[PDB]
């Protein structure tokens, strides 16, 4: 459960790098097909090689429901209940490949945006990445 | 179990490494990211907050104990278990780690490398640096019983 | 989630098992200790060896927790709440470990009352416990 | 990887197996408690309940294919990779199976096991068919790329 501190750094970081989201979901998906393999069983429909236009397209929609999780931290299980159905019931994936995406985001940030990951800066996003992730496993039965 | 190519990766990057700063600066985002493993420093000192964690020299000193450790993985890559016994029978015996710690302290020592390292740190070379850092982190959880 | 069958087969299983609830819970523990060896690391101040009383007096408490729980399967984040504080803020136990005694507590369930273990009751007990294991674990952070 | 006391428990619990009555019930069972796993069976039919699940023809000739792979591998239990080597291969490129689930199966095989045969299986007897399907799922993550 999210502190007052965590939503203020959340906030804060979420505006610095502003625009630049949806380019940094592409990149850790990217990420987190390479450095995590079994993620990808999950994207069977999807071209997943290398610079691929559906990965892209893709992190940006990653992008945007954390966005949307940024303006929500008070009431995250509401506004993600879309995507709470869509992971938990309509795919179902199995919670561990959450903790691949949060931490490979956790990568990218800290490559794009060193002045801004701060220890707790750093800590703040974990906690708000699964807060997120524990929304989205919720409905397997 | 690792390959040349990624070895090369790994190698590579690692002997640009600042053993200084990155041991402490691992150990201190684990306390500050991770709260509860602090549980297990309490004769470290003052671990109230990001700043006095950052600033504690007993986490600085012990930061870099584990990333010579972590040297150690990499000089011995094809012989983890047999390197690590030691420390993993320590950790099991004497300090009561569960093992599942051992992956968050190789994810944030990668977050880490990424902050120095920038967009030098590819998509390759963090995927060959999970690799390590899974790989230790199993040798360490061996010898658990 | 708890559905209304849920609650039947839990409360039935509960019934069947009676006064053993605590041998129940000491077995699921040695199962649990013996399976998964890294669950020890949490009790270094038991002796763990086989017939250990301390992991007996223990199994009860586990149960009395179940017994509990059972009984308020509506509201489990309520009922559950200082054992929530407990094993989040007090204890900090990683949620894989829960996994780990959870399965033990169906194979013992399974070992002891086959006629009762039907894969509908199964399916009713593992959602149960992991109902139980979320609430317990929700304060994770 | 397995010492000799852990595969006579093993096998000797195994040589009284009702192969073609377990590995249904692992498989129906598996279904049943995890019905998201149903839409990767979703040629065998009628899986709207339980009862449906438990007796659809397919699941329990599929059940029993699957029961026949881990005789296989405990055939050949110190290479269980190379056992296994061609079905990971199938599960990832064909099938797109997470193998975090391969372990989901395993345990429903060990609560089964439990389930017919009781007392005799202890947490001893456990343990080692712990080993087993651990071994057996590592084996089939082992090939996926
Ligand atoms: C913070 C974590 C995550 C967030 C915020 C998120 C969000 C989303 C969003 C916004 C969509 C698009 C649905 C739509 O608008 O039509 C989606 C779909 C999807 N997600 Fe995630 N997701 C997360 C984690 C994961 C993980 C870990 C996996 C498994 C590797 C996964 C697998 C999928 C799949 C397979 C789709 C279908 C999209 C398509 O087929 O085009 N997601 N998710
Ligand atoms: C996963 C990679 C890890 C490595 C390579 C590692 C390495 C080491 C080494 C080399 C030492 C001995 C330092 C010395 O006293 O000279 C040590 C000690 C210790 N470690 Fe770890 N460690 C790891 C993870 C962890 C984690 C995750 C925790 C706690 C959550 C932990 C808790 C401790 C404690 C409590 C000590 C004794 C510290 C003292 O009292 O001086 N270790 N570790
Ligand atoms: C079904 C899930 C669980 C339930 C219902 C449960 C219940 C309980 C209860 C009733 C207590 C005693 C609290 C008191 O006496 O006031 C307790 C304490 C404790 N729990 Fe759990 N627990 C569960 C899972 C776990 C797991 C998976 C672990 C770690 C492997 C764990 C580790 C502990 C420890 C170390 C204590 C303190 C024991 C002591 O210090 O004597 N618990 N729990
Ligand atoms: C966990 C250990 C597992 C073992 C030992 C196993 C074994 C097998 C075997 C022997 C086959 C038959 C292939 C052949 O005979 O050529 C098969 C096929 C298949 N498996 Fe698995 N499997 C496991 C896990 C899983 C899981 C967890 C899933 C899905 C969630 C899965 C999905 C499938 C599917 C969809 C088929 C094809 C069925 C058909 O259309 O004939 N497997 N598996």
């Amino acid at each position: 459960v999210l502190s007052a501190a965590d939503k203020s750094n959340v906030k804060a970081c979420w505006g610095k790098i502003g625009s630049h989201a949806g380019e940094y979901g592409a990149e850790a998906l990217e990420r987190t097909f390479c450095s995590f393999p079994t993620t990808k069983t999950y994207f069977p429909h999807f071209d997943l090689s290398h610079g691929s236009a559906q990965v892209k397209a893709h992190g940006q929609k990653v992008a945007d429901a954390l966005t949307q999780a940024v303006a929500h931290m008070d009431d995250l299980p509401t506004a993600m209940s879309a995507l709470s159905d869509l992971h938990a019931y309509k795919l179902r994936v199995d919670p561990v490949n959450f903790k691949f995406l949060s931490h490979c985001l956790l990568v990218t940030l800290a490559c794009h945006h060193p002045a801004e990951f701060t220890p707790a800066v750093h800590a703040s996003l974990d906690k708000f990445f699964s807060a997120v992730s524990t929304v989205l496993t919720s409905k397997y039965r | 179990f690792l390959t040349a190519e990624e070895k090369g990766l790994v190698n590579g990057l690692w002997g640009k490494v600042n053993v200084d700063e990155v041991g402490g600066e691992a150990l201190g985002r684990l306390l500050v990211v991770y709260p509860w493993t602090q549980r297990f420093f309490e004769s470290f000192g003052d671990l109230s907050s990001a700043d006095a964690i950052m600033s504690n020299a007993k986490v600085k000193a012990h930061g870099k104990k584990v990333l010579n450790s972590f040297s150690d993985g990499l000089k011995n890559i094809d012989d983890l278990k047999g390197a690590f016994a030691k420390l993993s029978e320590l950790h099991c015996d004497k300090l009561h780690v569960d093992p599942e710690n051992f992956r968050l302290l190789g994810n944030v020592l990668v977050c880490v490398l990424a902050h120095h390292f920038g967009h030098d740190f590819n998509p390759q070379v963090q995927a060959a640096f999970q690799k390590v850092v899974a790989g230790v982190a199993n040798a360490l959880a061996h010898k658990y019983h």
